[PDB]
């Protein structure tokens, strides 16, 4: 269970981080934009605040182009 | 099986047959009134709660915030979500509470009293009608859908941005939905009765209980911008992530040109 | 008080309950329930058909000499042809699929073409209403008296968007955001004929809506004029009859809608 380009591509997404999500199902930037901060929690080293920010980028790039 | 939820269902069963037998007696038109029936609902819940739990902070309309001793546990309470409808006897209106703790939510509850549905929600656990298991909408995208819905009529500065987005997104969806009740629109969301929802300026205690349904049945729930301030701002979009995607990109132009 | 029936109510009643009752059973179990598409986002199921030939047996076993009209059987002629019963077996279609429980059954007698008896009927709510040409309009054996609302200030609009006839969508949102500048809120059920009912028990203070078809309104018509109110086409005039263009409520909310709409209307709906 491996990230894509995308994912890793992301700005503040260490390559640690990028394989925690896809041990989740997390693999694609396209699937963190349809991820809740609920669906992020108790990740070791991951606050709240920056799954907030993280998927909010993700949607920026992904739906709003 | 929550404890906090049994007692938040026990007071919504409460308030709710108040609000059933006031619902009996005679309207404005018919008598052609000094008990306030949201403020007696609202004094049956937080008596409720008080017994249980007396440390608890409890945050109302009515009231605003009475502040326990515990701030760490906030319930988040519309005594009666639906007044209009009440007063014109159109019999579509909910009890809506939720608790929150240490700024997440975990317990939901949204009660219609004059069908008798019991809506209920807890955090990692899945949401129910009457014990029935909730999973949403299959919507793909937004064709053919039902979209849940309120008129601002309580901002309507905003009132010609509203307008253009509705006509936007019609030539994309079937068609609305407008209700009365935002708690009953999210709870109806959360069953795939509408395939999705928005509203502009709604108050924390008219979501709170609503917006966990929905997620809990496998959707989303964001700002009008994809962002997670909704508890904030108030303007809600909700659905499964399909859906949810596709209504904020039909909306994004207008709203450029408001701001 | 002492309580009455006119015979061809008590049939109409009769029959729209009966159809009530298989609809509810079907919702409770959809397992056997099939939709087929009409035209655009229209929709008709297996529950439909039967929930018809239901009603179409109960009046036929008391008055096999009337006339009856439907959608999918068209019109069943009759040797009386001086009555007519005009039914929607199920008004709401699309609620029923996505088992959002707002639907009904609807049942007028007409004499003449004249409306005399008319049954609006809500199986999950158990919410029957009623009217007789003269004798008023009643939910649940309580008389009806629509609402008290003088001009647009404060009230509630009923409608329906025309999500069946699309060429109309520039002019009706239109239309909605000058009625908007006067009103306070919109409701958007999914039933006209419930739609219709609320108006004559001023649950919502008047309702419009474009390109209805004739058994979609026609008992609704009966409950609005016996509990005090009228209809009319988009400018005032009687062409409702033949265009289903629908305004209701009572007579100074009507006064008030059609001179908010006057300048917002188009060529087709004049
Ligand atoms: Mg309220
Ligand atoms: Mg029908």
């Amino acid at each position: 269970n491996k990230p894509a380009d995308d994912l890793l591509n992301l700005e503040g997404v260490d390559r640690d981080l990028a394989f925690k999500l896809a041990a989740r199902g997390v693999c694609t930037l396209e699937d963190l934009a349809e991820q809740g901060i609920d669906d992020l929690a108790d990740i070791e080293g991951l606050t709240d605040e920056k799954a907030g920010a993280l998927i909010m980028a993700a949607r920026n790039i992904c739906w709003f182009g | 099986m929550h404890p906090m939820l049994n007692i938040a269902v026990r007071a919504a069963r409460k308030a709710g047959n108040l609000i059933a037998k006031n619902y009996e007696t005679p309207d404005a038109v018919e008598a052609s009134f000094v008990t306030n029936v949201d403020k007696a609902a609202e004094a049956v819940i937080i008596d409720t709660i008080r017994k249980s739990y007396p440390q608890h902070t409890i945050i109302t309309e009515e009231s605003g915030e009475l502040e326990g001793t515990d701030q760490d546990v906030q319930w988040v309470i519309d005594p009666l979500d639906g007044t209009t409808n009440f007063i014109k006897r159109l019999p579509h209106f909910a009890v809506s509470i939720a608790v929150r703790i240490k700024g997440r939510t975990e317990v939901a509850v949204v009660y219609d009293p004059m069908r008798n549905e019991l809506f209920t929600a807890t955090r990692g656990q899945g949401a129910q009608l009457n014990g029935y298991r909730l999973r949403g909408s299959t919507a793909r995208d937004l064709d053919g859908t039902i979209l849940a819905t309120g008129f601002p009529f309580k901002a309507k500065q905003y009132a010609t941005t509203y307008i253009n987005i509705v006509g936007k997104l019609f030539n994309e969806c079937a068609d609305f939905r407008r209700t009365g009740s935002a708690a009953l629109d999210l709870a109806y969301v959360a069953a795939g009765r509408v395939d999705g929802f928005f509203e502009i300026g709604l108050r924390p205690w008219d979501f709170a209980a609503g917006e966990l349904l929905v997620r809990e049945a496998g959707g989303i729930v964001s700002d009008f911008t994809g962002g997670h301030n909704y508890m904030l701002t108030g303007n809600i979009v909700a659905g499964n992530p399909r859906v949810v995607k596709a209504m904020l990109a039909n909306m994004r132009d207008e709203l450029s040109d408001a701001l």
